[PDB]
């Protein structure tokens, strides 16, 4: 990769607007880079275009013919079509699917409470109910933002790590655990971040509750509560 | 720390943008900084003049006055019928099917090869032609479009498209010219504003109105399932949208809705793929009955003209031809747009009716095809209002109330509304009537909807306020009444929907005088 | 027997059944716009004619201040708005709230000395100068620093934002302005190219003071079409850091409606209405009043705004009160373009032509029809050559609300006028407000609603005479959520969502089902309602992205790979809809993923499928998404095939160099970076320090390190 | 050469049409 | 050569040959 990476560096500053781009721009400003009115009609009409999809450059173009039972997929002007998404679905590379069973921690933990919880009556009388701030969804250890991305960061990332801070040993099993279950995966490092920043960072709303205030009921809450009709529901 | 300072050019657009009686930033500075007020307010209140006032004004039963009288005017021209599509006067050419999906093409071969003593009509009847349509063009293209559906290829461009580019009236288009040019030419002025025409009330909106409102044999609403429920809400839910679904899917409102939502369906379909080209397309719908057969409703076809759209609300050309069985001569003021002909005639069950195809250029655009693609929206209106009603009833009694409210219970006795009324004298409906009353009225919203109907309920939700906190006892108080009514009067201009609501606000107006008596 | 709808009203409430008189389910209007600035420019300045006029001598335009002006002898909106009563109202909130404009303005400058100049590449179209039009926030800051290295001003690479505004101040100062112009070269093609072009000082000021103007499009509650503004980039910093003081110091007053959404705002009015009535004397009555201000954005002047400012930050460094006093004179001096011309056309010739904002009057006004020629006859003395209009008093919608809303409150807290018989006080917020006065008789009420009238007069608010009304407690309107009785029927405007929401798949199925269940929440809605928006969408989304049941005949080109597929895999309750699978979302479920939700449904064949752990479709650039979803919300979804996604030489240029930083460091993506330094350094010690671990580790051979450290000597960083 | 063909009216010439649309219309006289 | 129309609102022309004279 080294190689690969000082050869396509090379390659890009050969051009003069990348070597000005490159010299001009400082790291602060790279977020702005990165940046560059009816979204329902412009994907209604990009749907029946022939080739609305932005497929990347790559190796996996070759796993799916241009045309498959007389039904363009892809062109060589890339650009792809639906139709190669519903193959690929139907037939094609087979993954390794042990990764979910822990990077999607939060979401199955989800399910089990929905599928384990048991409920019971509905009351229909009127429901007293009081503006409280509510954690949204369980968290596996709550903590504050800029300590949440730290914690990611020693997880999934484990250069950039110079000098440890005072919350490494605070979350050491917590550390240990998700490096341990991660491990084995092959999935972007950006979709398994913004999951352990859903699992870490608390998520609070100022929402209408009557009875249980714990995250398990709120995540429930649109089932659960109701202005002239209660229900009784125990999460799993 | 930070030392954030001023230039030259930022302090003196500060010093010219100061309080009159200042001259420099600096004086208005020292001046809020170190003056005390100890009420200016109540000084300025005294000096203020007395003629600037609220002029508040106690409401009263006789101070409500009906909204735009002119509507009863017998001079001015009965409103016409402007709706996109043939609403309560549609003919549906129905084929049963088995129920396999099928390109509109295809389906509407089928239904003219069913229909061949029309498919092949050539020879027309004019009734009546509106005032300017060429009924040589109109009927030039509806044969276009009966012969390049019913062609063997799988094309759906008219075979024309050179006689179509004047029928349609897109060739008579003016021609940009520099801006220099118009400068120096003297003929060129900036043309008038077109401002609606003033008509009275029509007797077409109350039939339709009243059909709209009424169960059919077909039943065209058809939804997507759901997952299995098991929760306690969830059964409630689903018993609650079993109840309306089975009080509306039967009205005709519903497959008016259906027909609607289908049409622009293939019309922004085809504006998004064929942009170059005239193309037909068939007014077409899905509909099955109680025994649960289904059929294949042809209801005309449509020319989309030179599909050019650069952007959203660039317009877009829609020649439609449609099959009704109305004799327009009944009522020649609901047709003064429409160009029809006497196409043929056909038998339901032994009883000739005659059937006329009614023929007219419209304008559509990309919000109004996508915002015709959102009907349904309708559906969910009327399913929040009674869903609150019954949850009103719930409420009151601990048992859930539907069956009740619906079918009535051992216990409660069936929930009705005031519906409408006959010769004066208010009558009584079922709970049913009541939510197909209310889905009418949102699909009317939904079809009538433009700047003029906006306008009439944002302005007449005021008058229904102040009505109802009238009735309430409450003393209502308003500053400048004729304001509020002009404002809502200035509205009732063209909309055959905003017409006829003032003229029911007006009845039902009435009716709260009349009975606040008690 | 005749229908009528309106006797429903006989047996429901109209504010039970005030949703189904909302006409939310058909077209709303859509548009010239030139018109209507032109409507709004003359309105605006016919509400102060009776003000001060004078020539702006750094502009050369024509200024109207009608604030301490003659005090309104009519009942026509007056924008003569004194001084000393807005210092005694803005004196008595402070007195009611001990210490709150300190606490707001000192959080306000806290929150600024860390902002960056990325924030601005946050809200909505920005007008861009450089080429004079309208552009993505990213695009016009990127363009303006750009143009700024140009003419050495270096503030934007310096990080915080405080030295970027401060070189936009100094942009007006210098006697030019070098920047990149677009260029439509013909060759025929017209090839678009970069220009530096060079513009003179007081050009370059009129475009920095120039606001955009286009039409509005999503109001659907009114018959006729208004004027909104987009600003420029030299200001956004400014209205964003007095705004963020605005929100700070009207998030503690009662009285305001701001900042509060869903549920929030129902409980306000409620504990507000609930607090009056306990108020009220023994044998008193309490009055509501239901107002709406007219326009109102039309007589606040921005002067006002400035004194409010000034007044605001009493006890704050000079440094933050010049600052935090840079919007509000931006605003009193700004330009507002008048849309794009008129069109004129012959018709004997059948010919038409668009005469352009520039050429407005080179036209005689007899060729214009009566009311465009009143129009102009009226707006020659605010027009300036250039094709823009003087426009300094009043306000655009949209800019200060929370501003506003702070005066309005400041308004409502005397609650009282000559110590008579009477208490009022009320909720306020951006243009909508109620009342409530407690008084011995109605008499007394109706004086004290006069007291009020007159008093906002004098603060430059005037309340609508046709659009307001009152009654008794117990029965109002606020933001077209209406009360009555206890029971707030929270109007029915949750139409506008059902239906694919945009980026994809996926994040369009987790949109729209977080949204059934936020409206679950907050408006209301109820199991058989959300039921049904379940199916709507469910309808929608299949018909949309061409995604229908296997076992249904349709035909198309996905439909027949959906048909293969639902023979093709076995268990067919595993699929989503996407697919063709069947929908399994229930009430229960809507805030799971259905990815997830399928799982154990899923045949291990199909799961391994789609949930391949290297995708085409799938792109690291195209996670920027993944979060948020443009307001941003957030929703949870699950990586997968699904989740595909939908000028040119700086785009490749641009996009190649981030996507090496990004590969680079795999941390740019999910965080921040951080650096005052060029990318290409830190990319070249990334690179140094990865090679180096590489040989080290038995990764990277001699060979290899040799030609590694060659290129970067090459690059010059050895 | 744009504003010329306008000055000398050579831009105002009448559009041809086929015979079949002008006999199915009424106002070509 | 047949004959000529024209409208001058619309500003259109046409060409009717002989044959069409009487149609
Ligand atoms: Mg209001």
């Amino acid at each position: 990769m080294t190689l690969a990476k000082i050869e396509l560096l090379k390659q890009l500053l050969r051009d003069n607007e990348a070597k000005t781009v490159l010299k001009q721009t400082t790291v602060d400003q790279y977020n702005i880079i990165r940046k560059f009115k009816n979204p329902s009609l412009r994907m209604k009409w990009a749907m029946c275009s022939n080739f609305p999809l932005a497929l990347t450059k790559g190796d996996m173009a070759n796993r799916i013919p241009l045309e498959y039972k007389g039904i363009q997929l892809k062109t060589n002007a890339q650009m792809c079509s639906i139709a190669a998404v519903t193959w690929w679905n139907t037939y094609g590379p087979i993954g390794d699917t042990e990764g979910f069973e822990r990077v999607y921690e939060s979401f199955f933990l989800r399910k089990m409470r929905l599928d384990n919880a048991t409920w019971g009556r509905i009351t229909f009388g009127p429901v007293e109910r009081v503006r409280k701030r509510v954690l949204l969804n369980p968290l596996t250890k709550e903590m504050p933002p800029d300590e949440a991305s730290n914690v990611i960061m020693e997880i999934l990332f484990p250069k950039e790590a110079g000098i440890p801070r005072e919350s490494t040993w605070i979350h050491r099993e917590l550390i240990k655990e998700k490096r341990e279950k991660l491990k084995g995966t092959m999935i972007t490092p950006i979709v398994l971040a913004y999951m352990l920043e859903r699992e870490l960072v608390a998520r609070r709303r100022f929402l209408p509750v009557a009875g249980a205030t714990s995250a398990e009921f709120i995540e429930m809450l649109h089932c659960l509560q109701g202005e002239n009709w209660r229900q009784i529901y125990h999460p799993g | 720390g930070i030392d954030f300072k001023l230039g030259q050019t930022i302090s003196r657009l500060r010093d010219i943008s100061v309080p009159a009686g200042f001259s420099n930033f600096e004086g208005m500075r020292s001046y809020i900084d170190n003056i005390d007020p100890k009420g200016a307010i109540e000084r300025n209140l005294a000096r203020m003049s007395p003629l600037v006032s609220v002029t508040p004004k106690k409401l009263t039963w006789e101070d409500l006055r009906p909204i735009g009288p002119h509507i009863y005017n017998h001079e001015l021209p009965e409103v016409p019928y402007n709706a996109f599509l043939l609403m309560s006067d549609e003919l549906g050419l129905a084929n049963m099917t088995e129920g396999k999906s099928k390109k509109p093409k295809t389906l509407a071969k089928e239904c003219l090869e069913k229909y061949s003593t029309l498919r092949d009509q050539t020879d027309p009847i004019l009734i009546m032609k509106s005032e300017k349509a060429n009924e040589n063009f109109l009927w030039k293209l509806w044969r276009d479009c009966v012969n390049t559906i019913s062609n063997e290829e799988m094309s759906n461009e008219l075979q024309k498209t050179n006689y179509a580019k004047w029928a349609t009236g897109d060739g008579l288009t003016y021609q940009k010219i520099m801006k220099e040019v118009a400068i120096d030419d003297e003929t060129m002025c900036q043309e008038e504003p077109k401002i609606p025409n003033k008509c009275r009330v029509a007797a077409w909106v109350q039939t339709e109105m009243n059909l709209l409102s009424t169960l059919t044999s077909k039943r065209a609403l058809d939804l997507p399932e759901i997952g299995p429920d098991v929760a306690p809400v969830e059964h409630v839910g689903s018993e609650r949208r079993k109840y309306f679904v089975n009080e509306i899917n039967y009205c005709k409102a519903s497959t008016v809705m259906m027909k609607y939502v289908l049409f622009h369906t293939s019309l922004l379909n085809e504006s998004n793929a064929s942009m170059g080209k005239y193309k037909v397309i068939p007014i077409t719908n899905r509909v099955v009955n109680e025994k649960g057969e289904s059929f294949d409703m042809l209801y005309g076809l449509a020319v989309k003209g030179q599909s050019h759209l650069r952007g959203d609300t660039d317009v877009v050309t829609v020649v439609t031809f449609e099959f009704s069985s109305t004799d327009p001569r009944v009522d020649s003021g609901k047709w003064p747009k429409y160009t029809v002909f006497r196409i043929g005639s056909l038998f339901v069950s032994g009883r000739e009716k005659s059937v006329y195809l009614y023929c007219r250029v419209n304008g559509t655009n990309k919000i109004q095809m996508k915002w015709g693609m959102e009907a349904r929206r309708c559906l969910l209106q009327s399913m929040q209002q009674m869903e609150a009603i019954v949850e009103q009833e719930s409420s009151i009694q601990g048992y859930d109330m539907t069956k009740a409210c619906f079918k009535g219970d051992r216990v409660n006795s069936p929930k009705t509304f005031s519906i409408g009324t006959q010769e004066g004298k208010l009558v009584k409906g079922s709970f049913g009537k009541a939510l197909r009353v209310i889905f009418t009225k949102c699909l009317m919203h939904y079809v009538f909807g433009n700047a003029q109907l906006e306008g009439f309920s944002a302005e007449s939700r005021r008058l229904l306020l102040l009505i109802q906190a009238l009735k309430d006892r409450k003393g209502p108080w308003v500053f400048d009444l004729e304001g509020m009514y002009s404002g809502i009067e200035e509205c009732i201009s063209n909309n055959p929907w905003v017409i006829q609501s003032a003229y029911w606000f007006n009845e039902w107006l009435g009716f709260e005088k009349e009975g606040s008596k008690v | 027997m005749n229908i009528n709808p309106y006797f429903l009203f006989i047996d429901v409430p109209i504010q039970a059944a005030i949703s189904t008189t909302f006409p939310y389910t058909g077209v709303p209007p859509y548009s010239t716009g030139t018109g209507y600035t032109i409507d709004t420019v003359i309105r605006t300045h016919e509400y102060s004619n009776k003000g001060k006029q004078y020539i702006s001598d750094v502009t050369g335009c024509t200024m109207v201040d009608p604030t301490n002006g003659p005090l309104p002898e009519d009942n026509e909106p007056s924008a003569y708005a004194q001084l000393d009563c807005v210092l005694e109202a803005l004196d008595r909130m402070d007195e009611e709230h001990p210490g709150l404009f300190q606490a707001a303005s000192q959080n306000a400058m806290e929150t600024l000395m860390v902002t960056t100049v990325d924030k601005l590449t946050q809200g909505r179209q920005t007008f861009d100068w450089t080429v004079c039009r309208n552009q993505p926030a990213a695009t016009a800051l990127n363009t303006t620093i750009t143009s700024f290295r140009l003419n050495d001003l270096n503030g934007a690479d310096k990080g915080g934002l405080i030295p970027f505004c401060q070189d936009i101040i100094d942009s007006l100062d210098r006697p030019e302005m070098t920047f990149f112009s677009v260029k439509n070269i013909k060759k025929i093609k017209r090839i678009p190219m970069k220009v530096k072009d060079k513009i003179t000082k007081v050009e370059y000021i009129k475009r920095a003071l120039s606001l955009n103007t286009m039409t509005k499009d999503a109001e659907r509650g009114k018959l006729k079409r208004r004027a909104i503004a987009t600003a420029g980039i030299q200001i956004r910093g400014f209205v964003l850091v007095v705004e963020n003081l605005a929100k700070n110091i009207c998030e503690n007053l009662e009285q305001s409606g701001l900042p509060v959404g869903g549920n929030e705002k129902k409980a306000k009015l409620s504990n507000a209405v609930a607090k009056m009535l306990s108020n009220c004397p023994p044998g008193g009555i309490s009055m509501t009043v239901t107002g709406d201000n007219t326009k109102w954005n039309e007589c606040l002047n921005p002067r006002i705004f400035l004194a409010m400012t000034e007044r605001i930050t009493r006890d704050s460094p000079i440094w933050f009160r010049d600052f935090c006093s840079i919007a509000p004179v931006l605003f009193s001096n700004k330009i507002a373009r008048l849309g794009k011309g008129f069109m004129i056309t012959s018709k004997t010739k059948r010919l038409k032509a668009q005469i352009p904002c520039p050429d407005l009057f080179s036209i005689p006004l007899e060729r214009y029809n009566e009311e465009t020629r009143a129009k102009l006859k009226k707006l020659k003395p605010f027009f300036n050559e250039e094709g823009t209009a003087s426009l300094s008093p009043g306000m655009m919608m949209g800019m200060f609300n929370m501003l506003s809303t702070v005066l309005g409150v400041a308004a409502l807290g005397i609650k009282n006028i000559g110590n008579k018989e009477y208490l009022w006080d009320g909720l306020q917020s951006s243009d909508d407000f109620a009342l409530f006065v407690n008084a011995k008789d109605e008499e007394t009420c109706m004086e004290g609603i006069n007291d009020f009238y007159r008093t906002c007069k004098l603060l430059g608010i005037n309340m609508s005479k046709k659009k307001s009304y009152c009654n008794e407690t117990g029965m109002f309107e606020f933001t077209s959520m209406f009360y009555r009785d206890g029971f707030v029927s929270n109007f029915a405007m949750e139409l506008p969502s059902f239906g694919v929401a945009g980026v994809n798949e996926s994040a369009d199925m987790a949109i729209g089902m977080t949204i059934i269940k936020n409206n679950m929440i907050n408006n209301g809605m109820g199991p058989a309602t959300a039921q049904t928006a379940i199916q709507l969408f469910i309808a929608d989304y299949r018909y949309t992205y061409k995604c229908h049941r296997g076992d249904s005949k349709v035909e198309g080109k996905r439909m027949k790979i959906i048909k293969e597929l639902w023979e093709n895999t076995k268990g067919r309750d595993g699929l989503l809809v996407a697919d063709g699978g069947p929908n399994i979302y229930n009430l229960r479920n809507l805030h799971i993923p259905e990815i997830v939700l399928k799982y154990n449904l899923m045949d291990p064949e199909y799961k391994g499928r789609l949930l391949h752990p290297q995708n085409p479709f799938v792109g690291h650039l195209s996670i920027e998404g993944i979060k948020e979803a443009d307001k941003k919300m957030d929703y949870d979804a699950v990586s997968g095939t699904h989740s595909w996604r939908t000028m040119i030489l700086e785009e490749q240029c641009y996009a190649k160099c981030c996507n090496l930083f990004e590969a680079c460091f795999n941390s740019a993506s999910y965080r921040k970076p951080v650096g005052q330094h060029s990318m290409l350094e830190a990319m070249a010690h990334r690179l140094r320090m990865d090679a180096r671990l590489d040989y080290e580790s038995g990764r990277m051979s001699k060979d290899d390190f040799e030609k590694a450290m060659a290129h970067l000597g090459e690059i010059g960083y050895i």
